[PDB]
């Protein structure tokens, strides 16, 4: 295997955390990328101090990280971005742009992200579910825009696996276009792959069995954005 | 007439011909639409209208009239039409000055010496001194015989002791409720953060009548110019509306004016505590639009209507007159605790009935320790009652208070009719188009 | 907001009022008013002089959230067209004088 993928609900198991260091030992001494694909259960929420401590070792461990924008905001700090996001200026909008009301989508700077980052790290990953997918490398970072809709087909639309979509098409283009970690514009048009298979998963219900192939995926990638994005 | 109607919409509606600065395709459209719909274009600005839609055609033009892109770039910026005849401010005489504490020092809440204040104060009497132009020359001192040692400056520099007293005990607690109150800075805020400087005249040291050098730093077109008097709060000159598509050529950001302070307000309640007008320029004679009242706050321990219209200047809300007299209606005789002292009757009387036999709805509950059964239970062992008794007599002290009111009322009344001052408060009631058992 | 109810509503007290202040205002011939716990809705159409002897009011301006207190021992000025209601939570007694213009 060339990318071992586990997520944090191992850490809630004493016998699993165990086993789960001495897979890694074995992976990285056979060249294994690590693949953290957070997720964070429902005890891991309780506080950041705690969660952090608990995660640490294992974040280290990891040459990928992929995290929702809620578990970056907890794992730093939860109350600065929800005020930061809450600010109105009290007399005039600093620009144009900041009239129209839109929805924030606040890109993290490395500085910011600073805290969480080590040496093994080569690629960090921040979804939006599937609006926006935030990407940090040692080199350079940059966000990837992306969309979603339910609405087109109310009736069998849910959500559920449609994040287990993104981790996927992202280890798909990483095993077969080594050149991501290294190239920005290379990163990015294979993250909109990643998008797209979000997107498709979220349009039936049950994760399984909404899954999508690669070829709809890529047809989904080439109706939505404009051929020089491809 | 097509004379009146634009004077009209000048004075009535605040109409003026704002410059509209046009993109090539957007003068193009003006230009051509006048002569027809498809349509050889004739006229020569519609020709050169058509050419300016290439820009390559625009930086041959340029270059032809010898100046540089941004250049033309700034010459569609420029005003159009007339211009308005040049400012002539003449000096009334010499300007003569006085070092006079305001009279507002100290602070309220602020403790000073008061044999100190006192001393202050005799400044004060100052103003009723009367100057000639024909006296400023018999015993001028010049050169090294006005040098300050030579002045007499007591009185003012008491005040600039307790004034630096107060500023250093006084100047991080302000800036803290600065930060608490007002989220953003606006001029007429206080300057906070990175750009407070120590040395900045807090408003204690500011008061009406004092002549200030200053610079223009912001023009509001609704609000007015915004001046740098050397404090911690911008002075405020308000001009508003059409009177700017004059005063903009004279008044510009960054020159240097000559200001009086007209009123000083609390910047809590008022957006601009210091009110001012320009002595140099004078624009008097341009300025038409006049603010009614200054504007103000509306912050979050604001509730009541009443209250913060008590704490600016500003009229009650108004009402419809009720059309009858204060002064002719029926005098007030239930007193409010009859009432109370009604549930108690009740209470006291069916604990004493129990007492014998056995030794839409709102319910009232009645405490037995705030009734007294002791006299309730002789009174009923001798058998109107001592509680109706009771209830009479606060009745007769509530109509004796009713009695005096309106007695002093009818003297009021008569010496307010003398006088001519007003019988109701003024703003309040405002007219119309604004908005038997007994004797059997 | 910051201001005092007092000073927004021109209520001019003069708490422990001495006893020469009191001959000098001749209170001993005031008429006397007294009420028990109450609520009392009043528009003063004339400035009322009131001397609290015992217990305790909270005056609440018409609209108002907030309260005026005045204890036993103080002198209250009612101004002309206040709009209030008085509240009482024990026996309260005290001695008043309405006032015409001028007069006092």
């Amino acid at each position: 295997a060339r990318i071992f993928h586990f997520n944090s609900e191992v850490l809630t198991s004493p016998t699993m955390e165990s086993t789960l260091f001495k897979a890694i030992q074995w992976s990285k001494k056979f060249g294994g990328l690590i693949f953290f694909d957070l997720n964070l259960p429902l005890p891991l929420w309780r506080s950041r101090n705690e969660t952090r401590k608990l995660i640490k070792k294992s974040w280290d461990e990891a040459n990928i990280i992929e995290v929702s924008q809620q578990e970056l905001e907890f794992l730093l700090d939860e109350e600065y971005y929800e005020r930061r996001r809450n600010y109105t200026p009290q007399y005039f909008a600093e620009d144009f742009e900041q009239t129209k009301n839109r929805r924030d989508y606040y890109h993290y700077t490395p500085e910011e992200i600073k805290p969480l980052w080590h040496d093994d790290l080569k690629l960090l990953v921040v979804t939006d579910g599937t609006l926006r997918l935030h990407y940090y490398t040692p080199k350079f970072d940059g966000v990837v825009v992306g969309t979603e809709d339910v609405l087109i087909t109310p009736f069998t639309c849910d959500r559920t696996g449609s994040g287990d979509a993104v981790v996927a098409g992202i280890m798909r283009k990483l095993t077969t276009c080594p050149e991501m970690f290294e190239d920005q514009d290379v990163l990015e048009r294979q993250l909109r792959f990643a998008v797209a298979a979000g997107i498709i998963s979220q349009w039936t219900i049950g994760a399984v069995r909404g899954f999508p192939t690669e070829s709809a995926t890529q047809n989904l990638k080439e109706q939505v954005y404009v051929p020089s994005m491809w | 007439t097509e004379d009146e109607a634009r004077r009209r919409n000048w004075i009535e509606r605040g109409w003026a011909p704002w410059e509209e600065i046009l993109t090539p395709e957007a003068d193009f459209a003006r230009k051509s639409l006048n002569e027809g719909e498809e349509v050889p274009l004739q006229s020569p600005e519609a020709i050169e209208a058509f050419k300016m839609l290439r820009p390559s055609y625009r930086k041959k033009k340029i270059k032809e009239m010898g100046i540089t892109e941004d250049e033309w770039y700034a010459k569609q910026f420029e005003i159009r039409g007339d211009k308005p005849p040049p400012l002539d401010t003449s000096w009334a005489g010499p300007l003569v000055v006085r070092q006079i504490p305001p009279r507002d020092w100290p602070p309220k809440g602020w403790e000073v010496d008061r044999k100190e204040l006192e001393f202050i104060r005799e400044a004060h009497k100052l103003m009723a001194e009367r100057v000639w132009l024909e006296d400023l020359d018999k015993d001028l001192k010049v050169g090294e015989d006005a040098t300050v040692d030579k002045m007499c400056l007591e009185r003012f520099k008491v005040f600039l002791k307790q004034y630096n007293e107060w500023v250093e005990a006084n100047k991080d607690r302000l800036e803290e409720d600065s930060y608490k109150y007002d989220q953003d800075f606006y001029p007429g805020r206080r300057i906070r953060g990175k750009d407070y400087k120590e040395g900045m005249y807090e408003l204690p040291f500011y008061y009406p009548g004092m002549i200030c050098e200053g610079t223009v730093t912001t023009l509001h077109l609704y609000q007015g110019a915004f001046v740098d008097i050397g404090g911690v709060h911008e002075g405020w000159v308000p001009i508003k509306g059409n009177d700017w598509f004059w005063i903009r050529h004279f008044i510009r950001v960054g020159m240097h004016v000559i200001v009086e302070i007209t009123a000083k307000r609390d910047p809590y309640r008022f957006r601009f505590p210091l009110e001012l007008r320009f002595v140099h320029p004078n624009i008097d004679h341009m300025i038409f639009n006049k603010f009614d009242f200054p504007p103000i706050f509306h912050r979050d321990g604001d509730t009541n209507p009443d209250e913060i219209r008590r704490d600016c200047g500003r009229p009650p809300e108004p009402r419809k007159d009720p059309g009858s007299k204060p002064e002719e209606e029926g005098l007030l005789s239930d007193h409010p605790y009859v009432d109370k002292l009604w549930q108690l009757h009740v209470a006291e009387q069916m604990i004493l009935d129990d007492y014998e036999a056995n030794p839409p709805k709102v319910i009232l509950k009645t405490s037995v320790k705030e009734l007294d059964l002791e006299a309730a239970l002789i009174e009923r062992k001798y058998h109107k009652l001592r509680r109706n008794i009771e209830m009479d007599e606060y009745d007769s002290l509530h109509w004796r208070r009713s009695l005096e009111e309106r007695e002093a009322l009818l003297r009021d009344i008569s010496s307010r009719q003398a006088l001519g001052l007003p019988l109701e408060e003024p703003g309040r009631y405002k007219p119309g188009s604004f908005f038997s058992y007994d004797d059997a | 907001m910051q201001t005092p109810l007092e000073e927004l509503y021109n209520v001019k007290v003069e708490r422990k009022v001495s006893q020469r202040r009191l001959e000098e205002l001749g209170v001993s011939r005031w008429s006397v008013w007294k009420t028990g716990k109450c609520k009392l809705p009043w528009d003063w159409q004339v400035d009322q002089l009131v001397y609290i002897e015992e217990g305790e009011v909270r005056v609440v301006p018409e609209g108002s959230k907030r309260f005026m207190q005045f204890l036993a021992g103080d002198l209250v000025r009612y101004p002309k067209w206040l709009e209030a209601d008085l509240f009482f939570n024990a026996p309260y007694s005290e001695r008043y004088c309405f006032k015409a213009y001028a007069d006092d």
